[PDB]
RNA sequence: CCGAGGGUAGGGCCCGUGACUGGGGCGAAGUCGUAACAAGGUAGCUGUACCGGAAGGUGCGGCUGGAU
RNA sequence: GAGGAAGAAGCCCUUCGGGGUGUAAACUCCUGAACCCGGGACGAAACCCCCGACGAGGGGACUGACGGUACCGGGGUAAUAGCGCCGGCCAACUCCGUGCCAGCAGCCGCGGUAAUACGGAGGGCGCGAGCGUUACCCGGAUUCACUGGGCGUAAAGGGCGUGUAGGCGGCCUGGGGCGUCCCAUGUGAAAGACCACGGCUCAACCGUGGGGGAGCGUGGGAUACGCUCAGGCUAGACGG
RNA sequence: GCUAGUUGGUGGGGUAAUGGCCCACCAAGGCGACGACGGGUAGCCGGUCUGAGAGGAUGGCCGGCCACAGGGGCACUGAG
């Protein structure tokens, strides 16, 4: 396994999909300052560590819209859209000056620096740069 | 130079009546009020669906008309308004209004930007009390364009500023009869002139 | 009430012994110019009743594209298969650059500024399609928060 | 392709051919008739089309198209000849330029007349 | 020698100077070293001449020689008050 | 070039 | 300042001169993925003290020869065979590369 | 001593051209047959081999992108 | 330039009623490109001499190729228009001639006796002292795809393994700080580009000022991620 | 695949000055798939053209640097 961090994105990504109510990731630090970002912004009910088989996991709980009509029923995502940005084929860093608009606000841009994993909002206000890590809407 | 041509042929085939002539716009031997249908032999049948590009085509060839202005100098204008700031629909009616040529049309002192022309094309006119005799002038505001001295005593004037006791001029305008002169207030907004031009279609013209 | 565009009117053909048995085909796009649209493609064996059975599919299905000044609220990409349209928000200055498919549709949208490109094929249906989904698709930061 | 199979042999610039290699990078080349004959064309028309042979300065030899109806070319005459095919013709890739060195304009032309060196009737 | 001079830029028949600082063997118009001050002859503007005059007394320290042309503008700048 | 040549 | 540089001992075969061999790390100006590229350097052992393996650094200096225009500066790490193999077994790989 | 270059001798690369020769492309209405597309009237294609005016045929093995 | 007929002649089309060129012309009046006369420059104030001190500072004189040019003043004649195109793309259509001819052609295509596609004409479209053509560059071309493409059958997976260099690489803790990020600082000449203002009557052109980046040098800092070093784990992998 | 002044050393000459730049000698080294060697083309840059940008194309006029002065070799004079 390659990309855990892509391999996370990947695996909420399928789960939204059938619209799982949760879907387990193996465990690291560095996911759950991930996932500690979707949640605060709202993209997913949260996380608990679990344990699998003896493994640490991390469980993560997930939101949809409401009921919809019409001939086909399924919610509206909370999760429209999750990229890998920066991978281990070609890294991505951006300046300060650097850090794109997700979505013209209404998405975000999940990137790690010096100061911890921030928001794109949250880099420009603290003024630092770093390595873009995905974008969510 | 300027189109220098039969002018009735211009209205007819834009389907709207500009005001080219003079007097005879107002008469009922406008060409326009007498067969507003387009010139030459095939101007009385019916209209087939025109295009996009027609349509676009026919807005611009209305609107620089209206100025009798040359393509190049209409559309070095017209990038210059692309350039500026803000809209570049309103800028370049601006901009096309501040010519000095027009002005004089707008002031009265001819009854056809075609023969404001002349008169700036002769010196009948100064700017800020200076001759200029360049139809191209962009007027700013604040400039005081008034009639020669040299000038003033012109039967074609008198009978233009006659006339033109009567009628009142546009918000962003100011003019003195007595005194021949005239004065720039402030750059025309786009609702202060209804010409019959969707500018939005001169863009989108330029825009292919 | 809503406005109407005739898009496209093609002439398809099928084969028979005897010859060709025409038919023909309309893209009619109808809206109010302040936040409705319609698509609607109807084929009938004459040409004025296709572009009827078009307005009225149109009708039948509409989109509330929720316009912020003129302009859309958000960039966005579509693809409705080898067809792919970019609608990109623009400042109120712009006007509506596209194709004359896409700007039928963001006209009577109301859409009065916006910036789109036509990649991959275009089809003109497929294009019309594709646009539709994209407004379709449109969100609002009301939207996003209400939803988060 | 993978962003390291680029950074290891990258994107081909695609290059372009000229489709008039005789001009040798000039608009327009001098050059003398050897053979001024009537070529049948391609299908799906008939006709004789006028073509001069021409030998060039630059080394090429060439058969030029002559626009037009009637023409003075013989052998030996000089000719300027521009870029142009004649879709119809295959292997004719340039055409004889009318009004320059020994090819006459054409005759009572008084439509499109600069393209065909004819001068303005009074 | 280091100099100070006239490079005359501006149109034909529109002339527009820059008191500049550069070496003798430099071309007219070419890489100055400093520019401490420009000259328009023809009066057209209020302010037709300016110079920095602390630059201007610099280079004259270290030993820069003035044009005939030029020493009179920095003259006329008042660069020589004592 | 001598002298008599090959070639 | 004097350029320094860090690299490897590739080679000890000349009197009073080693070849380092310095590597550098950048993003690909087009393609943004960070890259490697080497250079060796001759540079100056005049008392003949540093040998292979050994991780030295070197320093701008004035010509000592054609070629040689650094002097090592400091010895950093010692008994880096490991890396010197890689240079090797590349420079070696090249006989299957020829016709 | 070195030395522009001249000279002798022998190599390598490139360009132009050459009796004749090889196929290639293209060219409204030429001559021969009918190989392929339908089970195309021997299912087709195929690598190879051999043969034959020509398409092609046949052998060995493979494929279905083969009908029923 | 303004005026100027339900609208001349000529030429074009017609259903023979009429329609078109067309307010276009004529014609009337107004203006006055050129040209004629007169005046006539900015660019040129220093070197120099004078007093003072051969200085600071005073005051003085000579010098213009462009040029009798620009420009100002007075007079003053209605005074060159051409080129492409009108099948679709693409804005602009009718008549005759021609009959797979003569010819057109950027692509698709036109021409075989009723051609809006050839040639002329009338009309029409577009530009205008220019208008077209050829050549070449970028664009459309997301058709070398970093932004931003693909490979079952459209062009495209190597006949299959093994493996060198290389590219990439699991969870936890710490050291360094190379990548990466931040701040400060040096450089990034002028011109050009851009914004503002101003000078040639405007403009082009030209002058003045403003705004800066990236990249690299240096100094300081951050350590999540990638890297390296060290220590531990068992989910990958290998073994019993 | 390339290399014999080739790569390094010592001594010396030479120059304003470092250096195989040059000579004597000793050592056997130097370079190359991160493209050596060879072939082709080209003066480079500020900039210019295009382009949504990324990019592509270009380097005439103006400014900076380099190179040459019929083709070559050479030194003299000299701050150069
Ligand atoms: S207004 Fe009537 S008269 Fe004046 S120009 Fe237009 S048409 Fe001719
Ligand atoms: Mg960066
Ligand atoms: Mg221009
Ligand atoms: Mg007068
Ligand atoms: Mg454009
Ligand atoms: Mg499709
Ligand atoms: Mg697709
Ligand atoms: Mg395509
Ligand atoms: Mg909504
Ligand atoms: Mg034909
Ligand atoms: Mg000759
Ligand atoms: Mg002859
Ligand atoms: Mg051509
Ligand atoms: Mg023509
Ligand atoms: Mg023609
Ligand atoms: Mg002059
Ligand atoms: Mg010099
Ligand atoms: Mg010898
Ligand atoms: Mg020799
Ligand atoms: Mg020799
Ligand atoms: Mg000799
Ligand atoms: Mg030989
Ligand atoms: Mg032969
Ligand atoms: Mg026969
Ligand atoms: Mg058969
Ligand atoms: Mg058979
Ligand atoms: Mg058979
Ligand atoms: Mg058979
Ligand atoms: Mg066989
Ligand atoms: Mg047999
Ligand atoms: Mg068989
Ligand atoms: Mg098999
Ligand atoms: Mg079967
Ligand atoms: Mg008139
Ligand atoms: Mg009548
Ligand atoms: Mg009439
Ligand atoms: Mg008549
Ligand atoms: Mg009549
Ligand atoms: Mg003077
Ligand atoms: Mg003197
Ligand atoms: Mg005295
Ligand atoms: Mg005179
Ligand atoms: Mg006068
Ligand atoms: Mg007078
Ligand atoms: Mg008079
Ligand atoms: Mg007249
Ligand atoms: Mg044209
Ligand atoms: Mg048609
Ligand atoms: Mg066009
Ligand atoms: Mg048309
Ligand atoms: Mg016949
Ligand atoms: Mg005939
Ligand atoms: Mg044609
Ligand atoms: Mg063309
Ligand atoms: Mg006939
Ligand atoms: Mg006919
Ligand atoms: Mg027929
Ligand atoms: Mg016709
Ligand atoms: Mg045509
Ligand atoms: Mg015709
Ligand atoms: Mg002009
Ligand atoms: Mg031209
Ligand atoms: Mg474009
Ligand atoms: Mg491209
Ligand atoms: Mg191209
Ligand atoms: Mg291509
Ligand atoms: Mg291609
Ligand atoms: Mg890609
Ligand atoms: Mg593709
Ligand atoms: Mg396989
Ligand atoms: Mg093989
Ligand atoms: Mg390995
Ligand atoms: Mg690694
Ligand atoms: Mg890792
Ligand atoms: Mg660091
Ligand atoms: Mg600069
Ligand atoms: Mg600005
Ligand atoms: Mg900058
Ligand atoms: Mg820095
Ligand atoms: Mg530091
Ligand atoms: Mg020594
Ligand atoms: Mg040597
Ligand atoms: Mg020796
Ligand atoms: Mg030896
Ligand atoms: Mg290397
Ligand atoms: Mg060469
Ligand atoms: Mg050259
Ligand atoms: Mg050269
Ligand atoms: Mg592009
Ligand atoms: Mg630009
Ligand atoms: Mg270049
Ligand atoms: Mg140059
Ligand atoms: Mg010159
Ligand atoms: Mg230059
Ligand atoms: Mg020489
Ligand atoms: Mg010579
Ligand atoms: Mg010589
Ligand atoms: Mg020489």
């Amino acid at each position: 396994l390659t990309d855990p961090i892509a391999d996370m994105l990947t695996r909420i990504r399928n789960a939204t999909r059938v619209y799982k109510e949760s879907t387990d990731v193996p465990a690291s630090r560095f996911k759950e300052e991930i996932l500690r970002i979707l949640a605060r912004e709202g993209f997913i009910k949260g996380y608990e560590r679990v344990d699998v088989d003896g493994k640490p996991y991390l469980r993560v709980y997930l939101k949809y819209g409401p009921r919809r009509q019409g001939p086909d029923p399924r919610p509206e995502q909370v999760i429209h859209h999750i990229r890998r940005i920066s991978k281990p084929g070609r890294r991505v860093y951006v300046g300060v000056k650097e850090i794109p608009r997700v979505r013209r606000g209404l998405g975000i841009a999940i990137l790690s620096t010096s100061k911890g994993v921030l928001t794109d909002r949250e880099a420009r206000k603290l003024g630092v740069g770093g390595e873009l890590i995905c974008e969510v809407w | 130079g300027r189109y220098i041509g039969p002018v009735c042929r211009l209205c007819r085939r834009e389907g709207v009546k500009l005001y080219l002539k003079g007097e005879r716009c107002y008469s009922p031997k406008c060409a326009m009020e007498r067969r507003p249908y387009p010139p030459g032999q095939h101007g009385q049948k019916r209209a087939r669906r025109p295009s996009d590009y027609a349509v676009r085509l026919r807005e611009k060839q209305k609107l620089r008309r209206i100025y009798g202005i040359s393509e190049r100098q209409f559309r070095n204008l017209f990038e210059e308004a692309s350039k500026k700031k803000g809209v570049t629909g309103s800028v370049f009616l601006g901009l096309l209004e501040s010519r000095l040529d027009n002005v004089v049309y707008r002031l009265g002192f001819a009854v056809s930007r075609r023969q404001a022309r002349q008169l700036v094309r002769h010196g009948h006119i100064t700017v800020n009390g200076r001759r200029v005799d360049l139809p191209s002038y962009r007027v700013r505001p604040g400039d005081e364009i008034a009639v020669a001295e040299k000038s003033r005593n012109l039967e074609l004037i008198r009978q233009n500023l006659e006339a033109m006791k009567g009628r009142k001029v546009g918000p962003w305008l100011s003019l003195d009869v007595e005194g021949m002169k005239g004065k720039f207030l402030r750059l025309p907004d786009r609702e202060d002139l209804a010409l019959p031009v969707n500018e939005q279609l001169v863009i989108e013209f330029y825009s292919r | 009430d809503f406005e109407e565009k005739m898009i496209l009117i093609r002439r398809t053909a099928r084969m028979q012994a005897g010859g060709r048995r025409f038919r023909f085909g309309a893209l009619v796009v109808v809206g109010d110019r302040q936040g409705r649209v319609g698509l609607g493609f109807g084929k009938a064996p004459e040409v004025p009743l296709a572009v009827q059975k078009a307005g009225y599919y149109a009708r039948r299905n509409m989109v509330e594209v929720p316009l912020q000044n003129g302009t859309i609220p958000h960039e966005i990409e579509v693809e409705f298969g080898a067809s792919k349209i970019v609608l990109k928000p623009a400042a109120p200055g712009t006007g509506v650059i596209a194709g004359a498919v896409p700007r039928a549709i963001l006209e009577l949208a109301g859409v009065t500024d916006i910036l789109t490109k036509e990649l991959g094929s275009r089809n003109p249906i497929n294009i019309a399609y594709a646009t539709m989904e994209a407004l379709r698709q449109l969100r609002t930061k009301a939207d996003v928060e209400r939803l988060r | 392709p993978t962003i390291n199979q680029l950074v290891r042999k990258g994107r081909e610039k695609v290059r372009k051919k000229s489709k008039v290699p005789a001009l040798k990078g000039a608009p327009f080349r001098r050059g003398v008739c050897t053979v001024v004959r009537t070529v049948t064309p391609k299908k799906p028309n008939s006709a004789l089309r006028k073509v001069a042979k021409v030998r060039l300065t630059s080394g090429y030899e060439v058969t030029a198209y002559i626009p037009g109806e009637g023409h003075n070319l013989q052998e030996h005459s000089v000719v300027l000849i521009r870029g142009g095919r004649v879709k119809d013709l295959p292997g004719v890739r340039y055409h004889i330029v009318r009004g320059v060195y020994d090819a006459a304009g054409v005759k009572d032309r008084k439509k499109s007349r600069s393209k065909y060196g004819t001068k303005k009737p009074k | 020698m280091v100099k100070i001079r006239l490079a005359r830029f501006g149109s034909k028949h529109n002339p527009h100077y820059r008191i500049v600082v550069t070496d003798a063997r430099r071309k007219r118009d070419g890489k100055y070293i400093e520019k401490i001050g420009y000259y328009d002859p023809r009066k057209t503007t209020p302010d037709w001449l300016k110079v920095d005059v602390e630059r201007a007394r610099y280079w004259l320290s270290v030993g820069a020689q003035p044009t005939d042309t030029a020493r009179r503008l920095l003259r006329q700048a008042g660069v020589f008050r004592q | 070039a001598g002298x008599p040549h090959k070639r | 300042p004097k350029k320094v540089l860090t690299g490897v001992v590739v080679s000890d075969k000349m009197q009073k001169t080693v070849t380092v061999l310095v590597e550098r790390q950048f993003p690909h100006p087009l393609y943004g993925k960070v890259i490697k590229r080497s250079k060796k350097y001759l540079a100056h052992d005049p008392e003949e003290k540093y040998k292979l393996g050994d991780v030295v650094e070197i320093i701008e200096s004035r010509p000592i020869s054609k070629r040689k225009r650094f002097r090592v500066l400091r010895l950093v790490e010692s008994g880096r065979m490991d890396l010197v193999e890689k240079y090797l077994i590349r420079r070696q790989n090249y006989e299957s590369l020829s016709k």
